[PDB]
Formats: C-alpha cells, structure tokens, sequence
C-alpha cells in the first residue's frame, strides 16, 4: 500500500498520490446483479498503487498572487535625481556644466585663480 | 486564473461528461465526493485545479460545468450514481419532455422554456472566477436536443460574451453507420450556427473509432463506454498545457491562430497517436519518432475520409510526456522529405509544436495502456471537403420527394429554411475548392 | 562607474536571461541568498556594473522581466538562483499574446509598456553613468517580438545617446516551430534596423549542429542552449568589469565594427567548445583557439560566411596570453584568405584581451563577424512572406484589431532594400 | 589543466550511472504492472462465469 | 548500418521465419521471453529492455499464424506483426493479388512503414515466400510492386522454394510459379531458389538421418542464412555486407541467380574424421554433386563465386584453397571473368542447436556462384508450361478476377526471351 | 618547425591506420592514455612532427579518420592502442559505401567532401609549416578508393605547394577480393596520378610470401600483415623525425631521386626480417642487412624486380654503422651483375644513415625502389580490363551513378600511355 516501495518516484510527489488507501469514496465491488445498468460502469473501481502518477509538475501561483496583489509598480514620485560627475573623484565634482569645481592644487607662484 | 467552463448538451454530450469528469478527477487527487484527501500532512506547490475546479469554503472542490438535457433519464443516472456528491445540484439541468430527433422541437418550441435557466446558471459560474480562456462544449449532430438546443445556445452565447474564445466538439454521422433517418436533415441544417458562431469546431466520426479499436487494440465488439474514454484523452490533452507546465506550451489562444487560415475554414480534425492495447505496449517501442509518423496514416484518422486526396493546410502537434526538443525537429523534417504527404503551396512552415512534462495518465479498467509518450495531432485538411460530398447527396435525395417534412413545418419552422441550408453548404464546397489550386 | 541594465523580454528571453544570472553570479561569487562568499579580491571591485546594493551587504542583480502570461514569473522565482531578483522588478500581464505580433504590439501588450518603463526609469536613476541598456527577446513569437520591440522604440527615444544592445533568436529557415513565423519576423526587422546599435543573430539550427558535431551531446535539451548564448553575453563585456591589456568596452566594439548605420546584424561564436571526450586532446595555445573562431561549424547564425566577404571582425580574448601571439595570428588569416575579405578596408580585425578567464578554463574568446552572408537568411525570411501574402493566408487574425494592410507591404519595402544593401557592398 | 581533466571524467561517470539506473528501474516497474494486468484479467473472467 | 529488416508473406514464409529464426535467436542470447549491440541488426528495443524482430507475419490463410504462435516462442514473435486474412488464396494469383491482395495493403503499409524509423541506417530487405502457393506468390509480388515504387534502390533478395523436376505438391504449379516472376525481374535485386528435393538428396548421405521432415529441411536453410547475413553483425578479419554482393553477384539485371551451398553436412558418426581444414570445407562447397539446387553444373558458366566463412579461419589456407580451386580445370574457365571470387571472413563460429541434426562443427564456408546451369535447367519448367498451355486448363478460377488470357502468353514470350539471352551469354565472349 | 597532418579514410585504410599510430607511438614512447613515457631525451626531439602538444604532458594524433560506415569504426576504437584517437577527428556517414568507387566518389563523396575538407583545412592551417603528408587507403574497396582519392584533389586546389603522398594497397592480383576490381582500382588511380605527388603501393601477395617461406611463421593474421608496413611507412620518414648523423627530409629524398618529375610509383618493404628460429643463428653484420633489400627474397610489392632494369635505387638506414663498407657494398653488387642498374646513369643511391634505431633492433633499414616492374601488374590488368570492357556488364551499375561510358575509355588511355611510357623509358 506504499507506492514508493513498489515504484520509484521523484520525491516531491504529495502524500495523496503516495498513499492510495485514502481514496475511500469509490464503489465497493458489489457482486453482480441482473439489474446492472451500463452508465454506472464509469468510475466503478478505486485507484490502486499501480495507477498513481510517477511525477507531478503542477503550476504554483502563490508568488504571482502575492506580487500582483493591488497594482503593478508605477512612478508617482517627484523628480528626484542627482546629476552625477564625469571625473571619478569623491572630491572632484564636474558635470557638463560647472567644469571649474575642483580642489585647486597649491600653486606656489601665484593664487590659483590667476591661471 | 486560467480556467475553462465545460458545457455539456444532450445524451451524447452528457456521456462524454461522465467520462471526462471521471478522468480529470483521477488526474488530480480529487475523490468522487470532492475532498482533497490530505489529512494533517503538509504540502506546498499546488493550484493545478483552478482550470476545472473551484475550491470552496468547506474545502470541497466543485467543478465548473452545466449539464443540459431535454431527457430526464440520462442525467438521473448521475444524480444517483457515484458522482452525486460532486456536482452542485443546480448544475444538473434537466428537461421535461425530449426533442425526439427534431431540429424544430429543439430550436423553436421546447428549448424556449429552458433557455432562461441555463443562461442564468452559466452567468453564475463565470462571474465567480477571474479569467476565462474559453468554453469547451460537447454535442452531437444526429439528434434533436444535441443539435437544436446547441444551435440556440451558441447564437445566444456569442452575443453576450463575445471576445472570450469558444470551442466546439461534434459527433458526426458516418457514410455507413447511421442511427436515424432524420440524420441528414439535421446534419445539414445545423451549420447555420456552427459556421458563424464557433471559433474551432472539432470533428469526430463514430465510424473510425469503431474501426480503430478492432485494428490497433485486441478488442472486438466495443460499446459506447470505449468511445467516451478515447475522446476524454483528447480534451485532457488540448488543455494539459494550461495546468502542468512544459518547455513549449500552447494555451487556447495560441493554437487558434496557427490552425485556421480564413474565418470559414474552422473545421479541423484530430487524432490520438499512441493508441495501443495494453498487451501490445509490452511489445513495441513507441518512440519519439515512431508516434509522429502514425498521425498521418489513413488507417488511424478520425473521420472516414482519405487523407491522400486533400492538401494539409496547417498542423498543430500536442506532445505529452518525456520529449526532448531535438528529437521533435528531427521528426518534422523527415515528414517533409517524403513526397506523398501533401502541403499547400502557400505554407512552407507547416507546424506548431507543444510539449508538456506531465505523462499521459492511465484510467483503471481502461484498454488504453501506460506509455511515457503521447501526441495529439491537430490538422486542418482539404480532405474534409469530400466528407460533405456524402451528406449533400443524402439531403437532396431526401428533399425532392419531401419525405419527413411535415413534422418540422408544423412547429414554427418555415420551408424556406431547408433549401437555404443547402446553398450555404454548397457554397462551402467552393471555399474548400478555391484555396486548393496553386497560383 | 560604467554600468548597464539587463532587460528580459518574452518567454524565450526568460530562459536565456535566467541562465544569464547563474553565469555572472558564478563569476562574481554570489550565493543564491545574495551574500558574497568568494575567493579573490578584485572580484567584487567592479560589482556595480551589473548588481546593486541593499541593506546589510547583500547584492541584488538589476533587471526587469516582462511577460504576457503569469506562468513564467513563478517559474523564474522557483529557479535555482531565482531568489536574488527583487519581487518589484517582475512585471507581467494577465492574457497571453497567443503568438500574435499584432496583439503584442497594439492591443494586449500596450497596457503593460507603460508599467515596464516605470521600473526602467527607477533603475536608470540609480546610475553613475549608464553604458547602455540590454535586451533579450525572440524574433519568432508574439510577446517577445511585439512588445519587446515596443520597449526598444520607446527607450531609444527617451534615452537617445546610450548604447542599446540586443540578442535575437532569429527564426530557422525550414526546421521551424510556428506556422505564423514570417509575419512575426518580417514585422520586427522593420523596427529593429533603425533602433538598435548592435543586434546578434542566434540560429536555433546552428545551435543544434554545435551540440551534435563539436560537443557530441546525446540529449541536447533547452537547459544548455541557453548556456551557449549566456557565455557570449558574458564574453563581450568582460572588458567592462575586469582589467587587462587592450581592453575594449561595449561601445568601442561598436565603433570599429559597423561601417554604415544599417548594417548591424552580427554573427557570434565562442572559441573553446570542446567535446568531453576530447578535453584531454585539445592543446591550449592561442593559434588553436583561433581556428575554432573562424571555423564554419562554430558560426552560430544560419548562413555560412564563406559565401562572401567579412566586413569587420572582432576577437575578444580572455585570460593570460602574450599580445604578440594575438596580433600575429589575426594577420595570418588576412593573407592566406584574401578573396573572402573586403578590400576597401585595409585591416578588418579588432582584438581585445583581459586577464580574468571564465571559471574552469585557461582562456576563452568571443568571435563577432559582420559577414555579408547575412543577406541569405533575409532572403529566405522574405520569400516565405511573399508566398503567404500573395493571397492573404493568415491575415485576418492581425487586421481585425487596427492594423491596416499597408503596414505589411511597407515592411518588405524596408526589408528588400536591406537584402540589396549587402549586395552592393559585397563587391566594388 | 589537470583539474579540468578530472572534472571531465567525473561527468562521464555520473552520466553512465544515471543511464543504467533508468534502464534497470523502469524495466522492473514494467514487470510489476504486467503482473497486475494478469491478476485483473483473471478476476474479470471469474466475474463473467458467475453472472 | 547492419540491419536487414524483413517481412514474411506466407505459410511457407512464416514456417521459414520460425525455423531459421531458431538459429537467429540462439546466435544471440534471447531466450523466448524477449528479455536479457549485435542484436540491433534484427531486434528492436523497447524502453524496458524488450525486443521486436523487425518483421511482419503477413498471410491470408488463418492457420499458420495460430500454429506458429502456439509453439514455445509465443511472445517472442510479437502478435501485432501477425497479419491474418479471413480466407486463403489457394493457388490463385488472382485471389492473392487482386480480389484479396488489395485488401491488406493498408495493413502492410503500416507494418513496413513504421519499421524504417528504428534503425540507424537501414541496409535492405530480405523477403520470405514461396512460388507454389498463391498468397505467397501474390502479396510478395504486390509488395515489390508498391515498395520499389515508394522506396526504390533498397536491397531486395528473395527466399523461395522452386519445383524440382521429379516431385511436386500441386497440379498446375508451373502456371502460378511462372506468372509471379514478371515482377521479380523488375522490382527486386536478387533471388534465391532452394528446392526441397536437393535437400532430401543431402539429408541422408551427409547427415545419417533417414526420413527428414520439412522442419528438418527448415534448418539447412538456416545454416545458409546464418553465414550469408552474419558477416554484417560481427567484426571479422574483413567486415563484408550484403549490399556488397548485391553489387558483386549481379553482372546484368536479368541474370541475378546465385547458387547456395554450405560445407558442414557431417554426421556424429562422421565427426570422428573431418579435420575441418579449409581445403575439405571448400570442397564441400564447390563439389555441386551434393548442393542445394539439383542442377549439375557441367554445362554451365563459372562466373562469380562469393565464399563466406565463419569460425577458425586462416587467410593463408583460404588463399591456398581458392588457388587450389584455380588449379584443376574440371571447374572450367569463363572468358570475361579471370578470377571472379570473393573472400568473406567472420569470427563467430555457428551455433549448434539443441534438437538439431549434426555434431560439433568448427569451420563454415558457404558459396554463391552465378552459373548458367540452372538457367538452362529453367528450360524444363519453361517447356512444360507449354504442355499445359496447349489445352486451356484451370484458367477459369484465374480469369474471374483478373488473370485474363493475354498475360498468360505475355509471360511466355517474356520468359522465352530470357532463355534466348541465356544462350547468347553462354555463347563465348 | 616541420609538422605533418594525416588524412585517413575507410575500412582498410583504418586497419592499416590504427596499427600505424600504434607503432608510431612505440619509438615516441606515448602512454595508452597519451602522456609522456619517453625513456630517453633524444627520443623526444621531433615528436611534434606527428603530435600536437596537448596539455598535461599529453600528445594527440594529428590525424583525421573518416568513414561512411560506422560498422568498422569499432574495429579501430576497440584496438590495443585506440584511446589516443581524437573524437573530433572522427566524422562518420550514415549511407553505406556499397563497395563502389562511383557511389563513393560521385554520389556519397558529394555530401561529406566539404565536411572533411573544412576539418583538414582547420588542422593544417595551424602549422608553422607542413613538411610531408600521407594517406593510408586501399584500391580494392569502395570508399577507400572513392572518398580516398576525391579528397586528394580538393586540397590540391587549396594546397598545391606542400607535398602530398600516398600509401595505397593494390588488391591481390592473384586471388581476387572483389570480382571486377579493374573497375574499382583503375577508376580510382585515374584520379590518383594527378591528385598526388608520389605513390607507395604494397600488395598482400608479397606479404603472404614472407611468412610462408621466409619467416617460417605459420598462421599470420592481418595483425602480422600490418607489421611489415606500419614500421615500413614510418621507416622512410626516420631522419626528419629522430635526429641522425646524416639527416634527410621527406621531400628532399623525393627531390634527390629523380631528374624528371613525370612518373612516381614506389614499393615499400622492411629490411631486418629473418625467422624467429634463425634469430640467434643469423645476426652477423651490416652486409647481412644489405643482402635483403637487394635480393628479391624480400618481395616489397607484388611486382617481381627481376623482370626489368632499375633506373634508380635508394637505401635508408637507422643507427650507428660504418662508412667504408657502405662504399664497398654498392660496388660489389655492381661488378658481378649490372642488369638491374641502367647502363646509362651510373649513380642512383640515396644513403641516409641515422643514429637512432628502434627498440629491439640495432641496424634498421627501409627500401624504396624505382624500376619498370610496376608495368607488369598493370599489363595483366590490361589483360583483365579489356576482357570485361568488351562486353560491358557491371557498367549497368555505373550508368546511373552520374557518368557515361566515355570516362571508361578515356581513363584506360590515361594508363595505356603510361605502360607505353614505362616501356620506352626502359628501352634506350
Ligand atoms: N461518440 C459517441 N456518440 C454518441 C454517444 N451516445 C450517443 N451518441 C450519438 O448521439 C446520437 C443521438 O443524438 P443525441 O445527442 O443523443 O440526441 P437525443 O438526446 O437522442 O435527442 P432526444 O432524444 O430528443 O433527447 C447518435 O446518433 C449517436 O451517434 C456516445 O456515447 N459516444
Ligand atoms: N522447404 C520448405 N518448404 C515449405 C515450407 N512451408 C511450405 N513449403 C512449401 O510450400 C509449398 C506449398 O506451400 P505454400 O507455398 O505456402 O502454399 P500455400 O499453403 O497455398 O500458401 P498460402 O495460401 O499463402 O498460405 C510446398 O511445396 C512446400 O514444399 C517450409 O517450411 N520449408
Ligand atoms: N534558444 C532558445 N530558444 C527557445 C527556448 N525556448 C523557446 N525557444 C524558442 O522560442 C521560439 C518560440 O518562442 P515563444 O515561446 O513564442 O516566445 P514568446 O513569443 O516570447 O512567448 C521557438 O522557435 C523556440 O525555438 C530556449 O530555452 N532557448
Ligand atoms: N595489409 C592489409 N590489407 C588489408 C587490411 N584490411 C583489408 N586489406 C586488404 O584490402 C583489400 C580489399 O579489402 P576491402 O575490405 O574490400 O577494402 P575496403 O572496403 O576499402 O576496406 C584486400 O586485398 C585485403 O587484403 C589490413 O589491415 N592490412
Ligand atoms: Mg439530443
Ligand atoms: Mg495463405
């Protein structure tokens, strides 16, 4: 009564398909009578250990529900962004404009604004 | 989320639905009384039953289906049979007095008292759940409520829903094997709605299933239970890519645009290839390239028309199980190598391929075998034009002497509807001609 | 400071790109939980080209993953390295494209394109300086080819001076797997010739002949064909992240390559691809790596380039090698073969070297060829579109929602010239 | 280069192990299922005679 | 690459495809269960380590199928190849070709079209039937007619039993055995004739077994068909195939008639003496006073000689024994073949079968010569068709479904031209 | 430095070809895995001629094995040494050869000629220089003739300067192994004369001659017949490969032997052969070695040398040996009889003496001899072929292959002038 004993399996199959004895709702193998209607032959026997599916690949949707709850992302923020710098320094900060913003090297001959 | 609704009509369509809902219940873990039988055991990764079941408040799954009949006796075997504790008791709609092999009864005078019930019960089902890929109805041509109420259901269901897709499943009369003399009068005249108001209308003959069992299987004298089990493995292969994931998966939208060229050429065939007796599955291989060469064999079609006379417009292939994608592409180019397998001059591509990882399940007591591989070959073919050529000849031979007409004309049917149906099918014998010649 | 953003498009791109982050994170040394446990020290020095920072010293990759069906996003999140992506960065619709390019361009996907760009403007705000975006899609289906194009023509208009890069699965000639392929592929090149700075041709039939004749595999599934593309996308931009001698970035490979601004459809290939029986038998030297680059088998597009002249040729070598063996071995190609090379460019070869090899090899390369044989699959796609469109085979599935028919004969006007433009530059 | 060589041989060993495992267990499970067929067939024959 | 996919047509064909497959299935280790890559020439593979011999059991008489299936080898020859007709053809080319022959082509198409997919490279078709029976002369004919249209240049050789001039089994048999070879000269590549009187001659004087059954004559054909197609399956000193002698034994598309002879026909009373040397076993081939068609070659042309060998073979004694054949002149010299030989060597010695007929054998050689001796002994059946087509006998059952009387003289002039060209080939070149 | 590429085809070409690189690796000393097993360092100088330095101390065959039938591939991989062979160098066809030149040269040679030629152009391009070249194949069988001589002409266009050469096997002219082998062998040597530069031909009748009367060893198999060739055909390239006192090339011996580049037909055979019973009776001196190549007791090929005059002779040696009695032995065979030597040209010999002998033998040698005796085997072919071309029987196979009856008459006049060319060079 244990399908991993009888057949090999993929180890992620659920316990319902692992243990076939729990499907108690099927018909109970009545000995035949003459008044035996033919449409009652549908689903007349319970599944056994041989008929259980070896592998199972169902489509989970838990992550998709828990992400698409509400609405998708959309930008409703004010326009916040810093225009960055071309040179790599943490002290040197020049852009397309304001090219004269840097720490001046200490010229000895004259103050640095005189070229 | 990705659901479908299965609407069953008539005595043929109910006994398909006794076979389908047996077989979807085996594919999940569901017992015949609901009750997902896990008892205090933990599990994670599920919701492969949203496409055909609904998990309710008590933990009991109830499917989405309405069962429509105009006969009381067929449905009341379900109400007392094993599956009585599964269907909601409003969803087994029962008529009162039957159509009795009559389009005019099933479409003009008896379905008027019942159509108000079913369109309330469908709208209860669809408002309940998110999306809708499409309905999958089941009917039969050769009977009254199977083709009368079905012709009234489809005119009303295409108005108020529209853009949601439909499918259609048919039981088509044979050349030889018939059960009624009313059979041509209503298999001609049911096409005024299965042309305008169906998006795909699949075609199944009783005669080839009567012959495919005696030749592939070691079975003789097969009854109607064995016909229902085979068509249950088609509907559980078209919709298998919705539930169980795969490398290449087709939804109901996907193969609709790859298979019908023009909007009046929606009459494809279907075949199931690895049909084999469970003794014979021990013997042969049934490889990945064996079972695709079998789809085009004239002995293993579904409607008795010779496939070596028409030209194939399109093909959709629905593989199931452990299939690798290199072996599929080795198979298809071998078919285009052979030059007795005919494709239309404006279609060099030819094919649509789907692959699912779920193996085809077995049914207890079923004469089908357990095989790791399966395929269901959909095709639109010019050879089905030669299948109405044995039904127009059985209609005008009837109609000239005006036999069996006085029943229809006394029920609100006018005589201008008979000959209007004959020209609307003799028009379609040119639509399947005019796209046949080369340029 | 030069960083890029890796957009993923469609269902074919989500098999490529989900395998792309299991190759980069192997290289940069990140666990599936997102915390650095690596060996060397310069390995995370340039981690910010791709990745990003979070609280507590955990690294998240940056991307945006689009789809029109919600099934793929659950598959990516349950992958092996699927934990590190941010859950905000997944965007997806509710109804699939159904292999319809028109649905994925007008009616089913245009609701989504206003929500992908809000993710993209959030990732492009965080930069120091963007080198350029990056996209991965498929020219055979509906939601990769329609909406994945509609991302391109709207990103390019609002970021006009960035180096857009794409990776395209070109449809096969005859071994094909969709009936309505040529309507899907000819309607995408119409918008891909004028909006991309480079675009790569990845045949799915040259990606099987590699896996039979030079790797000698037995069951080549999709799990490793995503890996063969995902070694080329890492190989082009190794010069961006890691140091070396003669580095060449993602942009300086574009300037040397495209001579006229409509001829940017390349054909790549990866140099050491050795069967596992012959791993003992390959000899590690620079000339033996070069004969694999120019072999006709390791072309990974649909046309053999011996039927014409290469226009410009790249070679991005990786590892430790003398750069005399690099610049001599490329010269010996241009003299032994001379008729197969364009003679109004006096040197057709761009080279590059970096010092950090791929994990598990001594050295590797990445060939890029702008051959003139690429007109051939442009004829075979166009001939399977002028047979459908003689008598309007499948047209009513596309026309019925708002695309008129003249945007189909406009496509071949913008397609049959591009067949000719390779022919006038083929000779003289 | 030698550590690449042992990695190659390790992948060879893993491949041949997996192939022989699949052949062995799937033939055994086929034999089990066919004994089940024989048992069910004889039970149904006894049912026919009883009716 | 080595696979000879076959198809059986007939009670004769399926009895031969029982008792030659005895040695075919004892040459490999398949016991009759069907369970455990030389086997892949014949046996397919399932998933689960089970086989099917790539063959079809076509026959219209419904007795031979059940009688073969009720043997030991029940589930070995698997039951879906078993193609059974409802009523037999019963010495009627018209029944077996037209009115019943057209009924099961839709079956034989499945069972020969699906077999092509399961080999690496298909070699060709050996086929099994007979000439003195109508459904073995008709479906084989229509099989060749359809199949060489559809496929074409694949290898096609026939196995059959030809009426030796002393004794026969049906009355007007020179009719039905001469009409059915208007297509074997068209749609097939080669032909084997083995008459059972030439085996009744040898089965007393070379094995000391008086009173041999046809199921004892069904095993020396097995000891032919072992060494003929067994060179494909096992790497010998020179790995020779059947497309090889398809090319090599055919000088004209008319004269494809080889003569089969196998060396070890020795008793257990005789096995105390033969040394199994190459000289004595190739003598047991090329002395045709004890071979498997009853025609003495001493007025024939000694053209093309394929010699296959299985076992403990040394090339120096092979090239000494074929040189020893070239010494003596009692096998004379055809003009336009100077040497005209073939050496084939295989390293699996043949299997001694339980319930078999002879003792321990180490060494095997079989010969196929092209010789015009049986081509000129075709003239006896050709001349005695005329003695029964002088007086309009038995034609009425034929003529009802399509053997109209024009074809009966069409075949006569067609096959008188064959002897008229045999005479010019036998005129010295 | 000088390298050699190897092309090899078919079944009989493989069986001779599997044994050749088995006994190549004896003197090179290569592991059955492939790593170094050299016993001295003078044996490891120009091992690079045949082997590429695969890493690990490894060495590989620079040799291409092709076959159109995989059923004789397993005779090669399951050999005693068949683990050296690279799997990329294997390429295998699915259609059978059919024991036919015309099927193998026109029909089935057509599909795989590009696949072999691109691989051979791959391996030969990485050479700094290709010194010599060879092919091991047969003439009595189909794809060894068909695919064997087709591919010599295809590289002949691309590589015309480097020296190609042929190790071929005439089928046995005494007892046939196909009935009509004048159709197979003569239609394949018709391609072979202008395809190649030189021709080596051994026949099995000279091989069965030695083990019967001379070696006193009964029962030889094809592993014994492959031991009088696979050291012989490594026995001419000695002085290039292992360093010697008087070192010589492979091309330079082919340069010094002739003043007129028209004709080229040799016959190989190994010199130090005597019975294992006579192993200790008969090891005396180096004159005992020279009294074997000169005498026809050693038959090299099927043609008998006593029939006609020799325009030249050549005698190579391995190992340290004398000089004055090298001068003596070329004089004493001149004085007693001068019918072998031509009476016009006095000087014929090319005595290349090496330093390194093989293991187990001290004074090794190999004989290549040009005379007018190759005429004799073709003359009975000109008694064989004209008996079968006057009736035209098996040509019914050959009409539908893709050719007419005019290639048959024209090719025989491409040989019947050479028979006339040999017989008037022999005269005067
Ligand atoms: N394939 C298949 N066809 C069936 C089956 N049961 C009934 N049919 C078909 O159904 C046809 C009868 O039409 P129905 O749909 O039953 O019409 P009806 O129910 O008899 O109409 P009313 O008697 O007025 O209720 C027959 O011709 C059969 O071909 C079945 O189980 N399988
Ligand atoms: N040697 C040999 N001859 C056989 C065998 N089976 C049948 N025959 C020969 O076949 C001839 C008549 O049998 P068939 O050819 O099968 O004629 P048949 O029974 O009418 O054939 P079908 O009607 O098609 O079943 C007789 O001459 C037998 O000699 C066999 O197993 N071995
Ligand atoms: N290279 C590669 N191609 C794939 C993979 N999966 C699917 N494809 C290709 O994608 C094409 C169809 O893609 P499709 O699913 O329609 O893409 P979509 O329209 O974005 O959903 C086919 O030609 C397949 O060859 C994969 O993992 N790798
Ligand atoms: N010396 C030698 N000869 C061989 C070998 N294999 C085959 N042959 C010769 O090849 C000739 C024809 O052999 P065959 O198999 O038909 O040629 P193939 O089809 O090209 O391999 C015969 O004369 C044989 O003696 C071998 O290993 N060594
Ligand atoms: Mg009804
Ligand atoms: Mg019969």
């Amino acid at each position: 009564e244990k399908t991993s004993d009888w057949y090999r399996v993929s180890e992620d199959l659920p316990a319902r398909f692992n243990n076939p004895a729990w499907f108690r709702g099927y018909r109970t193998k009545e000995p035949p009578s003459v008044y035996r209607t033919s449409n009652q032959a549908y689903g007349s026997r319970a599944p056994t250990v041989h008929e259980m599916p070896k592998v199972f690949y169902p489509n989970s949707y838990k992550f998709s529900r828990q992400v698409a709850v509400g609405g998708m992302f959309q930008n409703n923020t004010l326009n916040v962004y810093m225009e960055k710098s071309i040179v790599t320094g943490p002290d040197n900060y020049i852009t397309s404009y304001d090219r004269l913003n840097f720490h001046p090297s200490y010229r000895v001959c004259r103050p640095s604004i005189c070229d | 989320m990705r659901e479908c609704i299965s609407v069953h009509v008539g005595q043929a369509g109910v006994q398909i639905g006794n076979a389908c809902w047996e077989l979807y219940c085996l594919e999940h873990g569901i017992q015949p009384d609901g009750q997902m039988p896990s008892d205090k055991t933990i599990g994670g990764g599920d919701d492969s039953f949203n496409t055909f079941f609904s998990e309710t408040g008590a933990g009991k799954h109830v499917p989405r289906a309405v069962f429509v009949d105009l006969e009381p006796t067929v449905i009341d075997e379900v109400r007392t049979g094993t599956y009585r504790q599964l269907f909601h008791p409003e969803q087994l709609i029962t008529g009162k007095e039957d159509a009795a092999n009559n389009y005019a009864r099933g479409h003009y005078t008896i379905g008027k008292e019942l159509i108000d019930l079913v369109l309330d019960r469908i709208r209860k089902l669809a408002d309940q759940c998110t999306g809708l890929q499409g309905f999958l109805i089941f009917h039969s041509f050769g009977g009254g409520t199977g083709s009368g109420f079905t012709s009234l259901l489809m005119e009303r269901l295409s108005v108020d829903y529209g853009k949601k897709s439909k499918l259609e499943f048919s039981i088509y009369p044979a050349p030889q094997v018939s059960t009624a003399v009313v059979e041509p009068y209503n298999s001609i005249l049911t096409t005024h709605t299965t042309l305008e108001h169906s998006d795909c209308a699949f075609m199944v003959d009783n005669e080839a299933i009567y012959d495919i069992c005696r030749r592939n299987l070691d079975i003789e004298r097969p009854t109607y239970t064995n016909l229902n089990r085979l068509i249950g493995q088609i509907v559980s292969s078209i919709t298998a890519s919705l539930r169980f994931d795969g490398a290449l998966n087709v939804d109901l939208t996907e193969f609709q645009t790859n298979l019908v060229p023009y909007p009046r050429i929606h009459f494809p065939l279907a075949t199931y290839a690895p049909v084999i007796s469970a003794e014979k599955a021990y013997h042969e291989q049934l490889s990945v390239a064996e079972i695709t060469n079998a789809c085009f064999e004239p002995a293993n079609q579904m409607v008795k028309c010779d496939p070596r006379h028409g030209k194939y417009m399109a093909c959709c292939l629905l593989y199931r199980g452990d299939v690798v994608p290199k072996d599929v592409n080795a198979a298809i180019a071998t078919i285009k190598t052979k030059r007795t397998i005919q494709f239309v001059d404006w279609c060099p591509t030819g094919f649509k391929v789907g692959i699912n990882y779920q193996p085809p399940t077995v049914v207890p007591g079923g004469d089908l075998a357990k095989v790791q591989r399966a395929v269901c070959m959909l095709s639109n073919t010019t050879a089905i034009a030669e299948a109405w050529a044995r039904l127009d000849h059985k209609f005008d031979l009837m109609y000239a002497k005006r036999a069996f007409v006085h029943w229809y004309v006394g029920e609100g049917m006018e005589e201008g509807e008979f000959s209007e149906a004959r020209e609307d099918m003799a028009a379609l014998e040119k639509d399947y001609e005019e796209v046949g010649m080369d340029s | 400071m030069r960083e890029i953003v890796h957009l993923q498009a469609g269902q074919c791109g989500n098999q490529i790109g989900a395998k792309f982050w299991e190759v980069i994170s192997d290289e940069h040394g990140i666990d599936p939980t997102g915390t650095y446990h690596g060996d060397s020290d310069l390995q995370l020095e340039r981690i910010n080209v791709y990745y990003n920072e979070a609280t507590g010293g955990k690294y998240v990759p940056r991307a945006v993953l689009v789809d029109l069906e919600p099934g793929t996003m659950d598959s990516v999140r349950s992958g092996p390295f699927g934990q590190i992506f941010r859950p905000d960065n997944f965007v997806f619709g509710q109804s699939g494209a159904g292999n319809n390019w028109a649905k994925g361009h007008y009616t089913e996907g245009a609701e989504l394109v206003d929500s992908v760009l809000d993710v993209v403007r959030k990732e492009a705000e965080s930069c120091d300086c963007l080198q350029g975006f990056q996209l991965t899609h498929s020219l055979g289906g509906g939601t990769g080819s329609g909406m994945g194009t509609l991302l391109i023509s709207k990103i390019r208009e609002e970021y006009p001076d960035r180096i857009m890069n794409t990776f395209s699965v070109v449809p096969s000639p005859k071994v094909s797997d969709t009936v309505v392929e040529p309507y899907n592929a000819t309607l995408s090149v119409h918008q891909l010739v004028e909006n991309t700075d480079e675009t790569y041709c990845i045949d799915n039939e040259a990606l099987y002949d590699i896996c039979f004749r030079t790797l000698k595999l037995t069951t080549p599934t999709y799990g490793d064909l995503n890996h063969l593309v995902s070694a080329t996308m890492s190989g082009v931009t190794t010069c961006l992240r890691f140091p070396g001698q003669l580095n060449a970035d993602l942009r300086k490979l574009a300037v040397n390559m495209v001579p006229f601004p409509r001829l940017h459809f390349f054909m790549p290939g990866f140099a050491p691809l050795t069967s596992r029986g012959s791993q003992q038998y390959r000899a590690l030297t620079v000339p033996e790596l070069t004969q694999q680059m120019f072999d006709a088998k390791n072309m990974m597009a649909a046309c053999d380039p011996r039927h014409g002249r290469y226009l410009t040729v790249a070679a991005v070598f990786r590892g430790r090698m003398s750069m005399k063996e690099v610049d001599e071995q490329m010269l010996n190609v241009q003299n032994k073969n001379s008729s197969y090379f364009v003679e109004w460019i006096p040197n057709n070869v761009k080279t590059a070297v970096c010092d950090i090899p791929p994990r598990g090899l001594k050295m590797s390369a990445t060939f890029i060829g702008n051959s003139t044989a690429i007109q051939e699959l442009f004829k075979r796609i166009s001939e399977q579109f002028t047979a459908m469109f003689r008598r309007k085979a499948f047209l009513h599935w596309y026309t019925g929602e708002g695309m008129d028919e003249m945007e189909f004969t406009e496509a071949e006007s913008n397609m049959n010239d591009l067949v000719s433009e390779y022919q006038q530059y083929q000779d003289a | 280069n030698m550590k690449l060589m042992q990695n190659a041989l390790q992948s060879l060993q893993e491949e041949t192990d997996k192939k022989k495992q699949k052949k062995e267990d799937m033939r055994r499970e086929q034999k089990i299922y066919y004994q089940y067929l024989a048992q069910r067939h004889e039970e149904e024959k006894a049912q026919e005679k009883e009716l």
